[PDB]
């Protein structure tokens, strides 16, 4: 519960209506009953969930840089507390995604490709937290973002051509966690560089509609090393 | 702008 | 509560805080609270009020029509299902905002722009349900809308003049219910032709300021005479 | 269009 009475593909058929008329926290729901199922995700199905906490995770620190802008500003207790609010629930979705992946999308990912997935999104989740983060765990955040992209970077080389769209996605991200997360900006462009050129060397072995998706997310890449040099 | 993820 | 422990104006500069930051479910939720603590609201804060719950039925609205959409091209249960929490979340809120106007906001409200705005609100709000009412309380449902609306213009009329921006929105509103909910589509345009007349007449009366608020509604009022002649 | 309110 609350889905647990809900047959898993029917909550796959209302997370996809879901994501028609735009209610991403019902998707959410409906993918996280799915996920506790406990079969493996395909990969329609792990498009799904991504999208979806995406989604509401994306709303949620929208609101947070908004009223953290406030905050500064004013630097009553009233903008503080609220503040509060949206940051406290933004790490309960941090949280809870965290747990789907830990228990067990990630163990159980006995492929490249699922496995790869998982580990970018633990790292996308871990710098979310790490966005807000001020006190004694800040840094060890910072290093479970670092450590599972990491090891989703060291497989995805190993086992993905280099114009794998997660395979992309992943360096982005990484490479943007490198930028305004760990303050390595140089490390953040040469990571956006060598992906960047080592996916065009490889755009010739693609058909048209793999060339489409590759080159979309090579142009965030060129798009990200346009404002940072 | 905004950088992108 | 959940409001109940919070001090009205800390409640009132949260809602103005999460209307920046795009929170409707939070901003109407505080805003709900200032109303509970049963004081009369202010023009500033009748608006913040109209607002916040705008925005979040707006919402349940869009996604509700495309549910139908697809629910009516469909004809398992997962599509009727799924629109019925829609809707059921949908009237959830009409019914929450009702009761505030009702309790008692309507009845304390003693100035006629006080008392129009808010009988402007139970109209919209019985005319939301009456756009998802199909059963045996259908008819009750859009008499009840017609009835606010048409006590509201028959203060107006007498109480405010002709480019008062509530009494055009009210008017705009019936005009739309008249077209789409009584199948009245020439009450409708009469409505919307003589209320945009009435005003343009007046606009000689107006300051700058208040010019540019009046012929902003008086535009929508002339989109919807240009979509429906 | 959609009408406006
Ligand atoms: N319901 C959804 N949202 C999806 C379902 C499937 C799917 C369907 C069938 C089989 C396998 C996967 C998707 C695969 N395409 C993408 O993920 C995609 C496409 C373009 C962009 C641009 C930025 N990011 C992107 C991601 S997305
Ligand atoms: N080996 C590959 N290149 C793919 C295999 C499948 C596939 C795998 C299993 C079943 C059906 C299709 C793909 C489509 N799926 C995606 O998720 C996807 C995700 C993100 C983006 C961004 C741009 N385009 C995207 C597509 S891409
Ligand atoms: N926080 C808010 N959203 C508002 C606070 C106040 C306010 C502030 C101080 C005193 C009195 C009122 C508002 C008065 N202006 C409007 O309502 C308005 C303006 C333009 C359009 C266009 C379509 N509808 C409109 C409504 S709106
Ligand atoms: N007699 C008048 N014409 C007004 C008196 C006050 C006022 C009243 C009390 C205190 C401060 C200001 C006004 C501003 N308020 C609004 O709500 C308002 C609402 C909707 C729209 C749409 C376009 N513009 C709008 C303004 S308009
Ligand atoms: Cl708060
Ligand atoms: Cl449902
Ligand atoms: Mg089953
Ligand atoms: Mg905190
Ligand atoms: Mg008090
Ligand atoms: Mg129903």
């Amino acid at each position: 519960g609350a889905m647990g009475s809900m047959e898993r593909a029917s909550l796959i058929q209302k997370a996809k209506l879901a994501e028609q008329a735009e209610r991403y926290e019902d998707m959410a729901a409906f993918m996280k009953g799915a996920v506790e199922k406990g079969e493996e995700l395909s990969c329609e199905e792990r498009n799904l969930l991504s999208v979806a906490y995406k989604n509401v995770v994306g709303g949620q620190r929208a609101a947070w840089r908004v009223l953290s802008s406030i905050e500064q500003k004013s630097n009553g207790p009233e903008v503080r507390e609220y503040r509060e609010k949206v940051e406290t629930e933004l790490q309960g979705v941090c949280d809870t995604v965290l747990g789907l992946l830990d228990s067990h999308l990630i163990k159980e990912a006995g492929d490249a490709e699922s496995r790869v997935f998982y580990l970018k999104m633990k790292g996308d989740y871990y710098r979310y937290l790490a966005e807000v983060a001020t006190g004694d765990d800040k840094k060890r955040i910072i290093d479970s973002a670092r450590s599972a992209y990491q090891e989703a970077m060291d497989i995805s080389k190993k086992e993905m051509p280099p114009t794998n769209p997660i395979r992309l996605g992943l360096a982005l991200n990484f490479s943007v966690f490198h930028y305004e997360i760990a303050n390595s900006p140089e490390e953040a462009i040469s990571l956006a560089k060598t992906t960047f050129d080592e996916a065009m060397a490889d755009l010739h072995t693609l058909s048209e509609d793999s060339y489409k998706d590759s080159t979309l997310i090579m142009q965030l890449l060129r798009d990200n090393l346009t404002l940072w040099t | 702008r905004r950088r992108q993820t």
